């Protein structure tokens, strides 16, 4: 659909008389808001609708409306910067020394400006890294 | 010029007096020997002994000037202060200690500038000890759906005797993040019944009261820290 | 992790544009908490304010939804703020941390920085050096009349500390009435230390926000 609905109440209504209950919303917190709210006015707010969202669309200003028992995921991983960097650090330490340790390591030139420095081992070392 | 005419106590430790003698309530009580005493570490005496005006400012009772300069009792006040001490301190051992008598005492200086205030500390219960405990009188009131419309809520939560000088408000609620939430209402202190509550009012909007949990104002304080939870169920009233 | 510290300037000129620098430093800025300050003033109620976002909602009340406008200085993680024409009872203490969105309390203690509306000349005269006097003489009992008297400065709601790191049994903030004046006679005191008798010395070191001077006697 398109970003930035007025007639969400058709919607709920359609998927009402479906046999499907599995209101999908990941596109923003303002749609997730308003779908909230249309599940509200009808009380159809958990009563067999599974609500599967993610912390993305559950921050700013979703939750006002939504009760509780709404399932949200927490975004592990995704927007600490304590641990999170330390993590990624390690992984990607790891990763340079799994491909130190295997083939194709060959140095590319300098990639410096105004100059062509297409890696020709691109894919590749892509493969290797994977 | 230092300090304007502010008809409130000691603000806790970090007051706005340099003259301030304890953070929390005065160690000594009504009942025994209550000594209280202002400081001035500057060139405040002037031919002799300095020039202190002592009088009992109690909230919401006018002040009455009864000894002056330290050294001499006014006219119309009984004598029942020791008027000693020189210096730097000013002793005034206050034996009788009625119900009127326990007030702040502000030395007002007349020597660096007349128009001043001194420190002093206000006597009350001291509830903060193992002795006696503060008490609090949880009591929320209902706000109604129809304010919540406009922004204003009526979630005020009365803290009778609870500790004026620390007042920290630990919320048990299953997760808030705030350094620092608690609305000061604290009305005038007195020495008779000491009925003086902190209405923290949280307002939020009709949104915000539904994504908000049982509002269960819990008071935790040094004086008497003991969980007590009112589970108040939102509803419209 | 946990950094709630308000490090704004607290003392501005009236009528002047208050930058508010909100130091967070937390978790993530990337809209996830309100991020708002709280309007508590002795004498009136507050209101319902607004909250902050990705795209920088700089829309707290409906009077001033479009005055402010809240830069989104993602360089130090934190933004400033563009109050202009402030009144008295919303000049308050400011509570401008990290804000859980749902407004349930705090588990905390009593922080946050309390802007006034003095003029930062009339604050800033110099600051009294007074030496400090032990008065060993007033033997009443726990607690007695000795501490600092270091006066002449940034207003009250300021960083206030020791001697280096002293006692600090009973420390507590309470924001009070403030002095239109500037004269602001801050001066903490503790409650068991600093009143037994000998040569101990207890002299106050209170920092300031925007100054950082601490070797004022």
């Amino acid at each position: 659909f398109d970003p930035g609905t007025k007639n969400v109440t058709a919607l709920l209504m359609e998927a009402r008389e479906l046999e499907a209950r599995v209101i999908i919303l990941s596109a923003s917190e303002d749609d997730a808001a308003t779908v909230y709210r249309a599940a509200a006015m009808l009380n159809m707010t958990g009563s067999g609708y599974v609500w599967l969202v993610g912390e993305r669309e559950i921050s700013g200003n979703a939750l006002r409306y939504a009760p509780d028992g709404i399932i949200g995921l927490q975004l592990i991983n995704g927007k600490n910067e304590s641990a999170h960097i330390s993590d990624a650090v390690g992984v990607v330490a790891q990763a340079v020394h799994e491909l130190l340790e295997k083939e194709n390591i060959t140095d590319p030139p300098r990639g410096c400006v105004g100059n062509t420095n297409i890696w020709k081992t691109g894919p590749l070392f892509k493969r290797v890294l994977m | 010029d230092i300090q304007w005419v502010l008809l409130l106590w000691v603000p806790g430790s970090t007051g706005d007096i340099v003259l301030t003698q304890s953070p929390a309530s005065l160690a000594v009580s009504l009942g025994q020997r209550a000594t209280i005493s202002c400081k001035a570490s500057q060139s405040v005496d002037y031919d002799g002994n300095s020039y202190m005006n002592w009088y009992q400012q109690k909230p919401g009772q006018p002040p009455k000037l009864l000894i002056y300069a330290a050294s001499n009792l006014e006219s119309g006040i009984p004598a029942r202060f020791s008027g000693s001490g020189s210096g730097t301190d000013f002793t005034l051992n206050i034996h009788p200690v009625e119900e009127e008598d326990a007030a702040t005492y502000y030395c007002q200086q007349g020597n660096e500038d007349p128009p001043t205030f001194g420190g002093g500390t206000k006597l009350e219960i001291k509830r903060a000890d193992a002795r006696t405990v503060a008490a609090p009188s949880v009591f929320i009131f209902p706000p109604s759906d129809e304010q919540l419309k406009s922004g204003t809520a009526s979630v005020v939560c009365l803290l009778n005797n609870f500790y004026p000088r620390e007042a920290k408000v630990q919320w048990k609620v299953d997760n808030a993040l705030q350094s620092g939430n608690s609305q000061e209402s604290v009305t005038e202190q007195d020495s008779k019944d000491s009925t003086y509550s902190l209405s923290s009012t949280l307002t939020l909007s009709k949104a915000d009261y539904e994504k908000h949990k049982v509002y269960a104002c819990e008071v935790t304080h040094q004086g008497l820290s003991s969980p007590v939870t009112k589970s108040f169920n939102r509803g419209e009233c | 992790d946990v950094q709630l510290q308000e490090s704004g300037p607290g003392l501005v000129k009236p009528s002047q544009s208050l930058s508010l620098t909100c130091t967070v430093t937390g978790y993530s800025i990337t809209s996830d908490y309100a991020w708002n300050w709280i309007r508590q003033f002795p004498g009136n109620k507050l209101e319902w304010m607004g909250y902050i976002s990705y795209s920088g909602s700089t829309g707290y009340n409906p009077s001033l939804k479009s005055r402010i406008s809240i830069t989104r200085d993602t360089s130090k993680n934190q933004f400033f703020l563009q109050l202009n024409s402030v009144t008295t009872e919303d000049t308050a203490t400011y509570y401008c941390a990290r804000l859980y969105y749902g407004f349930y309390g705090m588990d905390y203690w009593g922080q946050g920085t309390s802007v006034t509306v003095s003029s930062a000349k009339t604050t800033t005269k110099g600051p009294s050096v007074f030496p400090l006097a032990p008065s060993s003489k007033s033997t009443s009992g726990g607690t007695a009349a000795l501490g600092c008297l270091v006066k002449d400065y940034f207003p009250e709601p300021v960083t206030v500390s020791w001697n280096s790191g002293a006692l600090t049994s009973g420390v507590h903030t309470f924001p009070a009435v403030l002095q239109s004046s500037g004269l602001y006679s801050l001066s903490s005191v503790v409650t068991v230390p600093s009143s037994s008798l000998g040569t101990q010395t207890y002299i106050c070191n209170v920092n300031h926000k925007p100054s950082n001077t601490k070797v004022d006697k």
